[PDB]
C-alpha cells in the first residue's frame, strides 16, 4: 500500500484538540466549523456514518483518508499550475506531490513556479537541488528527505526506511533480551557450583521475569508499530493485564533482591540461619501473588481502540501498590547498606593511616566506586521506572487537550512506555555479571 | 681417641665411591635410545563422568582392585565410597576429625584406611558387621599426620607421617611392626610394590629412598629433585619409579641403575607437582599441576602428550585403574572427573 | 643433591668486620628467596637478612638493621653476607638457610634444626 | 531380569545418603571455623570455652581417662613379646586399640589373674600393681608424674554460642616445620593469630622471639592459599610488657631502631591509667604487623588487631565481633559493592 | 661429650648401600624400553576407545 501519510501525520483514532486551534480528527482531518466540544462529535458521526463519540475504527480513518485525498486531488487538478505535473511525472512523485497539496494546501504548491517547471521538464536532480534551498525543507526537514529521495531515486525505498529502522531497532533489542535472559536461565540449570546459591534463587526469578516481558509483552506492542493500528480488538483488554503483570514481577522482585542484600549485610548470622530454601522460595511466590492480585482483576477497571489511559482510582492506586511504595523501601535498604559499608571503609583507612604512620625513622578512591556501584543499580531503575510512573499518574488527569501540567500527549508518553519496558533488557547485565556468569557464558559460545 | 676423624674418613670415602660408581654406570642416556622410536601418538582424553556430592576440599582416593569403585574423602569429615560405573555412591561415613589427607582401598575390598590431622590411621571393616561400617582399628600414633597409607593385604598396612618416619603395622594386633627413621622431613608418599616386598617413599628432603619390609633398611637412595617431594609412583614392573616435587618437574629413577633418567617439565610452567601416576603400560606419566590442569607426558622422550584440565580448583589427586582404562582425578571443588 | 657450603668466620677483636659466603649448588640459584640464620650458643634459632629472586626487598632485623650488608650473585650462584661493626653479641654460629617454595614469598627456614635446605654454617666471636 | 532390583536398591541407597548429605551440607555452611596458633598449651583453649559450656565437667575426668589406657597399653604390650589364661587373653587381646571400649568393670578380674602369673612402655611397673584402686578417683603427684600419654593431635571442640556455631581447633604436638599442613586450613573462617611479648630473661636467652613472629605472620599472610582467610591478631602478656618497660629497661630499641622516632597515634584510646611510655610501645607493635597487614591487601582478607585484655569473658566477644565483621567484608565483596 | 652414636650409626648406613651391582643405563634402558613397547596392545590410554570397551559411556 501507500502509507505516505500514515508516517507523516500518523493515524489518531480519536479526535483530539489543540492549545488555540479547533478540535481534529481522523488522519490530518480539520473538522470544519464546531467551535464546541460536542459540535465536532457530530462532524464525525456524520462523516463516518456511525454514531462516533469520537472512536473511530482503523478502517474509517482510510475511508476518510481516501475521500480525502480525492478532494486534495481535484483542488489540484482544478488549479492551473499543479495540473500539468500530473502527467508529467508518474504515480510515484504523485504521492509526494499530493502531500504537499494537503500539508500546505493547493494555493501553497502553486507558490513554487521554478520546481514546478523543473519536474515538468523531467528533471529530478535540478528539481531536488532547487527544493533543498527553499523554506519548506527548513522547517520540516524530517517529511523532506522522505520524499525528495522517492522523487529522485523513483523507488519505494525512501519509505522502507522508517520501517527498517523501527523493525531493526526492535529486533536488536527483542533478540538481546531473550538471548540474554536465556543464557542466565540455561546457566543455572548446566551448571552445578551455581545452582546451589540460595541467594541466587531471587535472580533466576528476575530471569524468569524479564524473559516474560520479552515473549508475552514485547511482540504485541511491537506489531502494534506499523504506523498505529493492530489486529487487536479486545485482546488489548487481557494484555494489559498481561503487562501489569510483567511489569509488577520485575518491579518487586527487583525490591526482593534489595531486601535481600539488606538482610544478607545487616545481620549475617541470622541470615545464614534464618534463611531456608523453602523460605526463599515462598519469598519468590508472594510477589507473583500480589501481581496476579493487582494485574488479573478485570472488574473493567481498565476500560474507562487500546488508546485511552486507565481509570483514575485504579492507576493511582495501582502505581502506589506496584511501584512508589517499592521504590521508596528500596531506598531505604540502599542508603542503610551504604551507611554500613561506610562505617567499615571509615575502620578500614583508619588502619591504613595508622600502618602509613609506621613511615617514621587511595584515601578517598574507594568511596567513588561504592558510590558508583550504588548508583549504577538505583540510578538506572529509577530513571527507567520514575517517568513512566510520574506521568501516567498525572495523564488521567487531562480535560479535552489544554492543560498546564505535564500532561504530554501520547507519542512521548507511548516513548517513556518503551524507555522504561526496555530496562527488563538491562537487569541482566546489572545483576548477571557473577565471575561464574562470566565463566559459563564464555564456555557457552565455544 | 680420634675414632670419630677416621669414622668421618671412611665415610667420606664411602660417599665418594658412589660418585664414581655411578659416572661408571652412565655411559648413556635415555634420549640418545629413544631418538630411534616414532612420537607417541598425540592423546586429549575426556571427562565421562563427574562425581558431585562432596561439601568441602577433597584430598586423596584411591581405585579398588574392580575398576568399580572409588574412595574420596573431604575436609568435610566423611569418606564415601563411590562407584565409577553406575556414578552412584553407595554408602557415606563420617569420621571423628574434620581434617583428612589420603585413603586407602584394600586390595581385596575388605577394610579401608583412613587417615589424616588426627595422627591416627583409621581402618574399618568394609564387608564386615553386617551391615554399616564400624571402626575396626585406630593405629597407635607418632606425632606426625598421616600423608600416606596403603595395603599390601589385609593383615598389615604401611602409613608414612610428617615426623620423618614411616611405620609398617599389623592390623590384627595393632602395635608398629616396623619402624622407618631415614628422613629429615615430612615422609609424604608411599608406593608399593609388584611383589609387595619393597617401596619407595617420597618426602620434603628433596629425596626418594628406597626401603625393605623384610629388614627394614635402606638400600638405595635418589636426590634428583630441587624442592619438596609430594608424589611417587613405581613402574609396573618393580625396576623404576618417578617422582613429582614442588620444582615444576617429574623424573624417572631406576632401581638397577641407581640414578636419574628423564626429567619432564616445559618453560611455561611454575606449578608444583601434586600427584603423579602410570598407565597400564607405563608409556604415559600423568602428573597434576597447581595451575588447575594436569598433564599427561611421554615416559621416554619427555614431550608433553596432552592436557587434561576442567577443574576450576587445584587438582588434589589422580589414579589410572588397575586394566589402565580408566584415569581419575580429584580437585579441591568437591570435584571427581574420570578420564578415558 | 643440594648443597649450601658456608665459609669465613673466626675469631676477631669486638669491633671489627668479617665478610663471610655461601655457594649452593644442585639447583636453579637465581630463582629462589634466601637468608641467613643465626643460633647463639644455648639460644634458639634467629633471623638477620633476607634476598628476594632479583635483589628487590632487603629485610633485615632490627637488631642488626642497617649495619650489615647483604648480596648475592645469580651468576655465580652465591651469597655473600658481611658483617661491620661486629658486637659481643654476635657471637654464635650461622647457617645459610633458603625458602623452598620456588618463586614465591613465604618462608619456613627457622626450625628446630631439621629443615634440610640449610648447611653447616660458620663460627664467630669476638675478643676479650 | 534380576539386575533391576539391585540397581533400584543401590539407588535406593543413593537417595537416602544424599538426603543425609545435603543437611550435612547445610550444617557445614553455617559454621564458623577459627584456628588457634601460638601457645604451647591446648588448654588455653579449653578455659574460654568453659566460661559458657561437656567442657562444664571437672578437669579431674581428663586426667583420670589418661589413666585408664596406660595400663591397657602397658599390658598390651607386655603380653605381645612372649595355665588357664586362653580364654581370659583373649578378651584382652580382642579389646586391644578399642576406642569407645575403654576398660570396662569385668576386666580388673581378668587382668588380675594374669598379673599373678609368676611367669609374666617405660613406665608401666607403678600403674599395673595398684590395679585395685579403680573408682567411679582423684589422682595423686607420684601418678601423675609418671604417666606419659602420647601427644594430643589435635584438640577440636565444636560449640555454639549466640545460636551460631563455632569450630575452634588448636593444633599441638607437631613438629616445627610449618610448610605442609598449614594448606589444609582454607575452609576457615579465621585464624586467631597471638603473640607474646619479653618474658623474666633472667642470665638473658636473648632469642628475639617478636621477629620470628613477623617472619611467620609474613610466610601465613602472603601464602598463595591463604589469601582469602583473614588474621585476628591477639597481643598477649600485655601485663608483662608493661611493669618491665618503664624508661629504659626494656631491649625493645635495640631489637627495633625505628621505635625511638615512633609516637603515639591520635586516634589511639589508651586504658585510663597507661603511662605514655608503655602506650607508645604497646600500639609500636600492633603498627608493625600492620604494617604487613595493611600491604598486598587485595580487598580480600584483613586483619583485626585487638589487645589481650584481663577478663576473660570479653576475648569471646571480641572473637564474635571480628567474625561478623568477616562475613560482612566477604559478604560486601561479593557483590562489588565495596 | 661428642655424640659418637649418632655418626657412628650412618657409616655402616652408608656403606651398605654403596655394595650393590649397578647395570649400566644402556643395559637398564633396554629391558625398561622394551616393557612399555611390548605392553603397548594392553594399554587402552594410547587411543581413545570406542563405546564397545568403555564401561563410562
Ligand atoms: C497507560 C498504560 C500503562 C501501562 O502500565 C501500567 N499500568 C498500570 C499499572 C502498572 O504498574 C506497572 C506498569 C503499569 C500499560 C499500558 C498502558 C496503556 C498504553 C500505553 C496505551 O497506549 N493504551 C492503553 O490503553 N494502556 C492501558
Amino acid at each position: 500500500i501507500f502509507e505516505m501519510l500514515r508516517i507523516d501525520e500518523g493515524l489518531r483514532l480519536k479526535i483530539y484538540k489543540d492549545t488555540e486551534g479547533y478540535y481534529t480528527i481522523g488522519i490530518g482531518h480539520l473538522l470544519t466549523k464546531s467551535p464546541s466540544l460536542n459540535a465536532a462529535k457530530s462532524e464525525l458521526d456524520k462523516a463516518i456514518g456511525r454514531n462516533t463519540n469520537g472512536v473511530i475504527t482503523k478502517d474509517e480513518a482510510e475511508k476518510l483518508f481516501n475521500q480525502d485525498v480525492d478532494a486534495a486531488v481535484r483542488g489540484i487538478l482544478r488549479n492551473a499550475k499543479l495540473k500539468p505535473v500530473y502527467d508529467s511525472l508518474d504515480a510515484v512523485r504523485r504521492a509526494a506531490l499530493i502531500n504537499m497539496v494537503f500539508q500546505m494546501g493547493e494555493t501553497g504548491v502553486a507558490g513554487f513556479t521554478n520546481s514546478l517547471r523543473m519536474l515538468q521538464q523531467k528533471r529530478w536532480d535540478e528539481a531536488a537541488v532547487n527544493l533543498a534551498k527553499s523554506r519548506w525543507y527548513n522547517q520540516t526537514p524530517n517529511r523532506a528527505k522522505r520524499v525528495i529521495t522517492t522523487f529522485r531515486t523513483g523507488t519505494w525505498d525512501a519509505y522502507a526506511s522508517v520501517r527498517i529502522l523501527t523493525a531493526c531497532f526492535l529486533s536488536l533489542l527483542i533478540l538481546s533480551t531473550l538471548l540474554g535472559n536465556t543464557l542466565v536461565c540455561a546457566a543455572v540449570i548446566r551448571f552445578r557450583h551455581l545452582r546451589s546459591k540460595v541467594t541466587n534463587f531471587f535472580v533466576i526469578s528476575l530471569a524468569v521475569s524479564d524473559l516474560l516481558v520479552a515473549v508475552l509483552v514485547m511482540p504485541w506492542k511491537a506489531v502494534a508499530e506499523i504506523a498505529g493500528f493492530w489486529p487487536f480488538g479486545s485482546f488489548c483488554n487481557i494484555w494489559v493485564a498481561f503487562d501489569i503483570m510483567c511489569s509488577t514481577a520485575s518491579i518487586l522482585n527487583l525490591c526482593v533482591i534489595s531486601v535481600d542484600r539488606y538482610w544478607a549485610i545487616s545481620s549475617p548470622f541470622r541470615y545464614e540461619r534464618k534463611m531456608t530454601p523453602k523460605a526463599a522460595f515462598i519469598l519468590i511466590s508472594v510477589a507473583w501473588t500480589l501481581s496476579v492480585l493487582i494485574s488479573f482483576i478485570p472488574v473493567q477497571l481498565s476500560w474507562h481502540n487500546c488508546d485511552s489511559s486507565l481509570s483514575r482510582t485504579y492507576a493511582i492506586s495501582s502505581s502506589v501498590i506496584s511501584f512508589y511504595i517499592p521504590v521508596a523501601i528500596m531506598i531505604v535498604t540502599y542508603t542503610r547498606i551504604y551507611r554500613i559499608a561506610q562505617k567499615q571503609i571509615r575502620r578500614i583507612a583508619a588502619l591504613e593511616r595508622a600502618a602509613v604512620h609506621a613511615k617514621n625513622c587511595m584515601s578517598f578512591k574507594r568511596e567513588t566506586k561504592v558510590l558508583k556501584t550504588l548508583s549504577v543499580i538505583m540510578g538506572v531503575f529509577v530513571c527507567c521506572w520514575l517517568p513512566f510512573f510520574i506521568l501516567n499518574c498525572i495523564l488521567p488527569f487531562c480535560g479535552s487537550g489544554e492543560t498546564q501540567p505535564f500532561c504530554i500527549d501520547s507519542n512521548t508518553f507511548d516513548v517513556f512506555v518503551w524507555f522504561g519496558w526496555a530496562n527488563s533488557s538491562l537487569n541482566p547485565i546489572i545483576y548477571a555479571f557473577n565471575a561464574d556468569f562470566r565463566k559459563a557464558f564464555s564456555t557457552l559460545l565455544g | 681417641g680420634s675414632e670419630l676423624d677416621q669414622l668421618r674418613q671412611e665415610a667420606e670415602q664411602l660417599k665418594n665411591q658412589i660418585r664414581d660408581a655411578r659416572k661408571a654406570c652412565a655411559d648413556a642416556t635415555l634420549s640418545q635410545i629413544t631418538n630411534n622410536i616414532d612420537p607417541v601418538g598425540r592423546i586429549q582424553m575426556r571427562t565421562r563422568r563427574t562425581l558431585r556430592g562432596h561439601l568441602a576440599k577433597i584430598y586423596a582416593m584411591h581405585w579398588g582392585t574392580d575398576s568399580r569403585l572409588l574412595v574420596s574423602a573431604s575436609q568435610d569429615g566423611k569418606l564415601i565410597i563411590w562407584d565409577s560405573y553406575t556414578t552412584n555412591k553407595v554408602h557415606a561415613i563420617p569420621l571423628r576429625s574434620s581434617w583428612v589427607m589420603t585413603c586407602a582401598y584394600a586390595p581385596s575390598g575388605n577394610y579401608v584406611a583412613c587417615g589424616g590431622l588426627d595422627n591416627i590411621c583409621s581402618i574399618y571393616n568394609l564387608k564386615t558387621r553386617e551391615g554399616n561400617v564400624r571402626v575396626s582399628r585406630e593405629l597407635a600414633g607418632h606425632t606426625g599426620y598421616l600423608s600416606c597409607c596403603r595395603f599390601l593385604d589385609d593383615n598389615q598396612i604401611v602409613t608414612s607421617s610428617g615426623d620423618t618416619t614411616c611405620a609398617l603395622w599389623d592390623i590384627e594386633t595393632g602395635q608398629q611392626t616396623t619402624t622407618f627413621t631415614g628422613h629429615t622431613g615430612d615422609v609424604m608418599s608411599l608406593s608399593l610394590a609388584p611383589d609387595t616386598r619393597l617401596f619407595v617413599s617420597g618426602a620434603c628432603d628433596a629425596s626418594a629412598k628406597l626401603w625393605d619390609v623384610r629388614e627394614g633398611m635402606c638400600r638405595q637412595t635418589f636426590t634428583g629433585h630441587e624442592s619438596d617431594i609430594n608424589a611417587i609412583c613405581f613402574f609396573p614392573n618393580g625396576n623404576a619409579f618417578a617422582t613429582g616435587s614442588d620444582d615444576a618437574t617429574c623424573r624417572l629413577f631406576d632401581l638397577r641403575a641407581d640414578q636419574e633418567l628423564m626429567t619432564y617439565s616445559h618453560d611455561n610452567i611454575i606449578c608444583g607437582i601434586t600427584s603423579v601416576s602410570f598407565s597400564k603400560s607405563g608409556r604415559l606419566l600423568l602428573a597434576g599441576y597447581d595451575d588447575f590442569n594436569c598433564n599427561v607426558w611421554d615416559a621416554l622422550k619427555a614431550d608433553r602428550a596432552g592436557v587434561l584440565a576442567g577443574h576450576d580448583n587445584r587438582v588434589s589427586c589422580l589414579g589410572v585403574t588397575d586394566d589402565g582404562m580408566a584415569v581419575a582425578t580429584g580437585s579441591w571443588d568437591s570435584f571427581l572427573k574420570i578420564w578415558n | 643433591q643440594v648443597q649450601l657450603q658456608e665459609s669465613g668466620g673466626g675469631l676477631v677483636q669486638p669491633g671489627g668486620s668479617l665478610r663471610l659466603s655461601c655457594a649452593a649448588s644442585g639447583f636453579t640459584f637465581s630463582n629462589y628467596k634466601m637468608n641467613w640464620v643465626r643460633q647463639a650458643p644455648g639460644k634458639g634459632l634467629e633471623w638477620v637478612s633476607d634476598i628476594s629472586q632479583s635483589g628487590a626487598s632487603i629485610s633485615y632485623t632490627g637488631s642488626v638493621k642497617g649495619r650489615f650488608t647483604i648480596s648475592r650473585d645469580n651468576a655465580k650462584n652465591t651469597l655473600y653476607l658481611q658483617m661491620n661493626s661486629l658486637k659481643p653479641e654476635d657471637t654464635a654460629v650461622y647457617y645459610c638457610a633458603r625458602c623452598p617454595a620456588p618463586f614465591t614469598r613465604d618462608c619456613f627456614d627457622v626450625t628446630s634444626t631439621t629443615y634440610a635446605y640449610r648447611g653447616q654454617g660458620t663460627q664467630v666471636t669476638v675478643s676479650s | 531380569e534380576d539386575q533391576r532390583n539391585e540397581e533400584k536398591a543401590q539407588r535406593e541407597a543413593n537417595k537416602k545418603i544424599e538426603k543425609q548429605l545435603q543437611k550435612d551440607k547445610q550444617v557445614y555452611r553455617a559454621t564458623h571455623r577459627l584456628l588457634l596458633l601460638g601457645a604451647g598449651e591446648s588448654g588455653k583453649s579449653t578455659i574460654v570455652k568453659q566460661m559458657r559450656i561437656f567442657n562444664g565437667d571437672s578437669e579431674k575426668a581428663t586426667k583420670v581417662q589418661d589413666i585408664k589406657n596406660n595400663l591397657k597399653e602397658a599390658i598390651e604390650t607386655i603380653v605381645a613379646a612372649m595355665p588357664e589364661n586362653q580364654f581370659r587373653v583373649d578378651y584382652i587381646l580382642s579389646v586391644m586399640n578399642v576406642p569407645d571400649f575403654d576398660f570396662p568393670p569385668e576386666f580388673y578380674e581378668h587382668a588380675k589373674a594374669l598379673w599373678e602369673d609368676e611367669g609374666v612402655i617405660d613406665c608401666a611397673q607403678y600403674f599395673l600393681d595398684k590395679i585395685d584402686v579403680i573408682k567411679q578417683y582423684v589422682p595423686s603427684d607420684q601418678d601423675l608424674l609418671r604417666c606419659r600419654v602420647l601427644t594430643s593431635g589435635i584438640f577440636e571442640t565444636k560449640f555454639q554460642v549466640d545460636k551460631v556455631n563455632f569450630h575452634m581447633f588448636d593444633v599441638g604436638g607437631q613438629r616445627d616445620e610449618r610448610r605442609k599442613w598449614i594448606q589444609c586450613f582454607n575452609d576457615v573462617t579465621a585464624i586467631i593469630f597471638v603473640v607474646a611479648s619479653s618474658s623474666y630473661n633472667m642470665e638473658d636467652n636473648q632469642t628475639n622471639r617478636l621477629q620470628e613472629a613477623l617472619n611467620l605472620f609474613k610466610s601465613i599472610w602472603n601464602n598463595r592459599w591463604l589469601r582469602t582467610i583473614s588474621v585476628i591478631l591477639f597481643l598477649n602478656k600485655q601485663d608483662l610488657l608493661a611493669e618491665k618497660v618503664l624508661a629504659g629497661k626494656s631491649k625493645i630499641e635495640d631489637y627495633f631502631p625505628e621505635f625511638a622516632r615512633y609516637t603515639t597515634p591520635e586516634d589511639a584510646t589508651p586504658e585510663p591509667g597507661e603511662d605514655p611510655r608503655v602506650t607508645r610501645a604497646k600500639y609500636f607493635i600492633r603498627d608493625e604487623f600492620l604494617r604487613i597487614s595493611t600491604a598486598s591487601g587485595d580487598g580480600r582478607h584483613y586483619c583485626y588487631p585487638h589487645f589481650t585484655c584481663a577478663v576473660d569473658t570479653e576475648n569471646i566477644r571480641r572473637v564474635f565481633n571480628d567474625c561478623r565483621d568477616i562475613i560482612q567484608r566477604m559478604h560486601l565483596r561479593q557483590y562489588e559493592l565495596l | 661429650t661428642a655424640s659418637i652414636a649418632q655418626a657412628r650409626k650412618l657409616v655402616e648406613q652408608l656403606k651398605m648401600e654403596a655394595n650393590i651391582d649397578r647395570i649400566k643405563v644402556s643395559k637398564a634402558a633396554a629391558d625398561l624400553m622394551a616393557y612399555c613397547e611390548a605392553h603397548a596392545k594392553e594399554d587402552p590410554l594410547l587411543t581413545p576407545v570406542p563405546a564397545s570397551e568403555n564401561p563410562f559411556r
